[PDB]
């Protein structure tokens, strides 16, 4: 996605723990259960990653709410899944099939500029059709 | 009142002119019948000729009111472009029509426009403005038709096109992307009135058009808004708050007073009976005291059109220098009346410019009660002008950069061509001008750098060898598909290189001209020429045949073919050069023919291609170019008979036998031998007449590179297309360097183009109708 | 000629007027005698960075047009864009 600082350099650096589990001495003190957190929608708030989630789900790809996504992580701590991590590290792709959209940066930015540009050409036209009705019918008759 | 009003056929006579100019005091030379030249008539004679048409407009039953309350508010004249004034034996016809019969809180205002037509073609129009006083409620007859101002609207976003397309009055004819482009609206209205603040039937019907980048305008749309019983104009309200008006007058930040140190007093006459006889305005509120007292006036007041015609003679005296053709339009508002025999002073001043014409503002007041009587302004043409454009050899590091930072229209031409230079050629021409470097490396790194390299491999030129023909080779032979960088080197700055000084000089002289033209400082009919490089800068600005992006293309290419046309040696030098000869610094009897014979003598004896390539000043400046050891004899033949001092034989006449072809033969031959003894990197040897032109290693404007014009012709034919040429911007005004006659389309002007070029492109049109 | 065939000849004249221009001598003596003494111009304006040929226009009117400018009593201006910018732009001093 880009323009995120060292966010992707610190999440990718955390993926050495699956190989450092074997090569080091902390196997019986720590168990690794890394989880790929998917496209989680926010709190229903005003976000650019919330407005395009509807058009992103038209491709057959699931986006998650924060209560569905928490149920996925809470299912990684069931006592049969805590036992799986003691035999070796466990990677859980909780990403909802979003890894099959290849042009994902350019497709999502196409969905932002689709939603934003019709927000302008409908607002400015509603403004200019409003102004045009007040020069023809006069400013005297706007009291309703 | 909507049909036009014919005013009949009227003539001009010498008895009508001379009685007119005496009645107003117009003692200009053009209106008095001298011997030799035809007599002219003033613009004020149009209200005499168009009196029967204009005054018939207030008369219909639909435009109602009494003439005894009628006020003449204003009256203006305007001459159509390209029109001569009225002659002595001129016969004219006039057509008038009414524009607006609007009502107000006081009575109604009638606007009448009448044009004068000489032999079918219109010469000038006159628009008046009358005012029936009273209280009127006839709104069924009230109308107003206009031609609205040329608003230009730009569309720099995709919502601006959608706002425009949502309007039902916008009929988009030719579907085209209007993003980052500008439309111009020529709209005209026709309004009926209902109660002086609401309308009855609005009809705005205009057009819209776009300038496409091959110097071409096309209609892209059509405005059609036919409403009724509305309150205002939404078409005009859209163009007001979105676009800006163009073709408007440009006012100075400080006006300048015109007749300084002179009081311009124009005291009203004793009677109004003489002006009423010379104009036909026989209404008795100016001559009869009974009618002037019945119509509630202070007295038998002076004609309003007298006051215009008498103050026009002061503009014709002080703004124009008593020449009538320079007065193109004059309007005046009759605010407050004058009685006969009262003193009044004017105040001429120059407040702005439009289309190269000067806007002189006048203001006439009475000297005693100090109330303003006449407010008007004129449209005095400038003196006849020529814009010459400088060639190469004069270039400074930082030229035009003070104008670049101050003017916004001189910045948008330097910027528009620098974007073209970076994206297509890999350097900045603003970087060259602001600090000329010794080196400049163009890099071909990325995907957009390998496309820049494709522009260097795809430019070709031609030359001849010792024997053979044209070759059609690459200019940059050292640029190929494995080349990652190319460097330009010049040991005396990069403004000294010809391929960088030519697109930097034509850009500055276009930036300089475009700043003047945006201020309204350039006349309509003005000649132009350029010396050696400026004739490309002349017709990109006054000719308007190529845009700024293709101008710098054909002139970077021009200085490139004028660089590889000479076979340079192991260094950057060669055997060809240039010298500047002065036939009166030395050898005080020489003329243009006494030195053209000498350079032809070394052109025939020992050959070597020595000729003169520009005749700048007669007997003062000739710059001749040739090869070294041929050009070195010229600076050591004419430069040696000021020391041993034989004056040449044509001091009075040649002797009756022909020794002049053979007595100066051995002196040019005894210097021809010692030129061969000099080393072939031949030095300059200025002498006393010749100035040693340094940096010019190519014989410009000779016939040595006659062979190279064939790739340069086919390059020009694809950057100056046929539709881009406007003939009226060149005919009779452009003066080339090839044929020093002005540009004309005549069958014997084409002869001199053939006997200088021998081109088959004009040969196969020379033999037709 | 017809107006739609005006610019056909005006194109093919102008390109050959430019193509052979740099391979033919510059006729600058014989064109200063066109915007002087054939079109009696009262102001010449040199658009350039330095007055090289605003200079040589004043040398021409001092050589063959001194009695001609006086007899017709016309006042010539040989203004250049580089240094005469006050009376090019009609912005004089407020005196």
């Amino acid at each position: 996605f880009g323009s995120d600082g060292l966010y992707s350099e610190s999440k990718l650096g955390l993926e050495t723990l699956f190989n450092r589990w074997y090569s080091e001495s902390w196997s019986e003190q720590l168990t690794v259960c890394g989880a790929i957190i998917g496209w989680t929608r926010g709190t229903g708030l005003m976000s650019g990653n919330n407005i395009i989630a509807e058009g992103l789900e038209k491709l057959g790809v699931r986006t998650f709410s924060q209560k569905e996504m928490a149920f996925n992580i809470l299912g990684l701590m069931t006592p049969e899944l805590t036992e799986m991590c003691q035999n070796g590290p466990v990677v859980a792709d909780l990403n909802g099939g979003l890894q099959f959209i290849e042009n994902l940066r350019e497709y999502t930015a196409q969905l932002r500029n689709e939603i934003y540009e019709t927000s302008e050409v409908r607002r400015a036209v509603s403004i200019e059709t409003g102004i045009e009705t007040r020069v023809v019918n006069g400013e005297n008759a706007d009291a309703p | 009142a909507n049909k036009p009003i014919s005013g009949g056929e009227a003539s001009v006579s010498s008895q009508a002119i001379a009685e007119f100019t005496h009645a107003v005091g117009n003692s200009c030379e053009d209106f008095v019948p001298r011997a030799g030249r035809p007599q002219l008539a003033p613009m004020d004679f149009a209200i005499v000729l168009g009196w029967k048409a204009i005054m018939k407009a207030i008369f219909p039953k639909t435009v109602d009111g009494d003439i005894l309350k009628l006020v003449h508010l204003s009256n203006g004249y305007k001459m159509f472009p390209g029109a001569d004034p009225l002659k002595k034996g001129d016969v004219v016809s006039t057509v008038a029509h009414i524009r607006s019969v609007v009502n107000g809180e006081t009575g109604k205002t009638v606007e009448v426009v009448g044009v004068i037509s000489r032999d079918g073609k219109p010469v000038l129009e006159v628009n008046s403005q009358f005012f029936y006083r009273g209280k009127y409620q006839d709104f069924g007859n009230s109308f107003k038709k206009t031609t609205e101002t040329p608003v230009q609207v730009a569309f720099k976003s995709a919502k601006d096109i959608a706002v425009l397309k949502s309007k039902e009055w916008f009929h988009l004819e030719k579907d085209i992307d209007l993003l980052n482009q500008t439309l111009t609206f020529r709209c005209e209205s026709y309004v009926k009135f209902k109660s002086s603040t609401v309308f009855a039937s609005v009809k705005t019907t205009g057009q819209a058009l776009l300038e496409l980048p091959s110097k071409e305008i096309i209609q892209v749309a059509e405005i059609n808004y036919e409403s009724g019983s509305s309150y205002g104009n939404p078409v005009l309200d859209y163009l007001t708050r979105h676009g800006s008006t163009i073709e408007q007058p440009i006012m100075f930040e400080n006006a300048i007073p015109l007749a300084q140190g002179t009081e311009l007093t124009s005291k009203a006459p004793g009677t109004n009976e003489t002006y009423a006889a010379v104009s036909g305005d026989y209404n008795p509120i100016h001559v009869n005291k009974v009618f002037a007292s019945y119509a509630n006036l202070p007295g038998t007041i002076t004609h309003g059109m007298y006051s215009s015609a008498a103050v026009r003679a002061l503009v014709e005296q002080w703004a124009a220098q008593n020449v009538a053709t320079r007065v193109r339009a004059f309007k005046a508002d009759f605010v407050g009346m004058v009685l006969p025999n009262d003193e009044l002073v004017t105040h001429l001043e120059h407040v702005g410019m439009i289309n190269g014409r000067k806007i002189i503002k006048v203001e006439t007041k009475k000297v005693e009660t100090e109330e303003v009587v006449l407010i008007g302004e004129a449209e005095i043409e400038q003196p006849v002008s020529t814009f010459v454009f400088t060639g190469q050899g004069s270039q400074e590091q930082g030229m035009g950069m003070d104008l670049y930072n101050s003017s916004e229209v001189a910045k948008s031409v330097w910027d528009r061509a620098d974007v073209h230079f970076i994206n297509n050629y890999g350097f900045s021409i603003l970087d060259i001008v602001k600090n000329n470097p010794t080196e400049l490396t163009v890099h071909f790194g990325g995907a957009k750098g390998r496309s820049i390299r494709n522009n260097y491999i795809s430019m070709m030129f031609e030359t001849v060898a010792a024997d053979g023909q044209l070759k059609s080779e690459k200019i940059f032979k050292e640029i190929n598909e494995d080349t990652i960088s190319f460097t330009f080197k010049s040991p005396t700055g990069l403004l000294s290189a010809t391929q960088f000084t030519q697109p930097a000089l034509t850009l500055m002289e276009k930036a300089s001209f475009e700043d003047m033209k945006s201020k309204g400082l350039v006349p309509s009919e003005s000649m132009f020429a350029g010396h050696s490089l400026g004739e490309y800068s002349a017709l990109t600005s006054l000719g308007d045949v190529m845009p700024i992006e293709s101008l710098v293309d054909v002139v970077f290419y021009r200085g490139m073919t004028m660089q590889v046309a000479v076979p340079r040696d192991e260094q950057g030098r060669s055997n060809y050069g240039m010298i500047a000869v002065n036939p009166s610094r030395v050898s005080s009897t020489f003329n243009d023919s006494a030195l053209r014979f000498v350079v032809e003598h070394i052109a025939q004896q020992t050959g070597w291609l020595l000729e003169i390539v520009n005749y700048n000043v007669e007997n003062t400046q000739y710059v001749a170019a040739g090869d070294l050891r041929g050009l070195d004899t010229l600076s050591n033949v004419l430069n040696v008979f000021k020391i041993q001092k034989i004056d040449i034989v044509k001091l009075q006449e040649t002797i009756s036998l022909d020794e002049v072809k053979v007595h100066l033969s051995e002196i040019v031959d005894e210097v021809s031998k010692k030129s061969s003894s000099k080393p072939q990197p031949i030095d300059l040897e200025r002498g006393f007449a010749c100035i040693p032109l340094k940096g010019i290693s190519v014989p410009f404007h000779s016939s040595y590179l006659r062979s190279g014009v064939k790739p340069f012709q086919t390059f020009l034919c694809k950057k100056i297309p046929k539709s881009a040429v406007k003939p009226a911007n060149l005919i009779g005004k452009y003066i080339p360097n090839l044929t020093a006659k002005p540009f004309q389309l005549t069958k014997e002007y084409f002869e001199d183009v053939y006997e200088l070029t021998k081109s088959e492109k004009i040969k196969h049109i020379l033999d037709h109708w | 000629m017809r107006p739609e065939v005006e610019q056909e000849l005006s194109h093919v004249l102008l390109t050959e007027l430019l193509a052979y221009q740099f391979a033919s001598p510059v006729r600058w003596i014989e064109t200063q005698d066109v915007f002087l003494k054939d079109y009696n111009t009262e102001r010449v304006v040199e658009i350039g960075p330095s007055p090289t040929l605003a200079g040589m226009a004043s040398r021409t009117i001092k050589a063959k047009y001194e009695s001609y400018d006086a007899a017709l009593s016309l006042q010539r201006q040989v203004l250049c864009y580089a240094k005469d910018t006050k009376e090019i732009y009609y912005t004089p001093d407020p005196a």
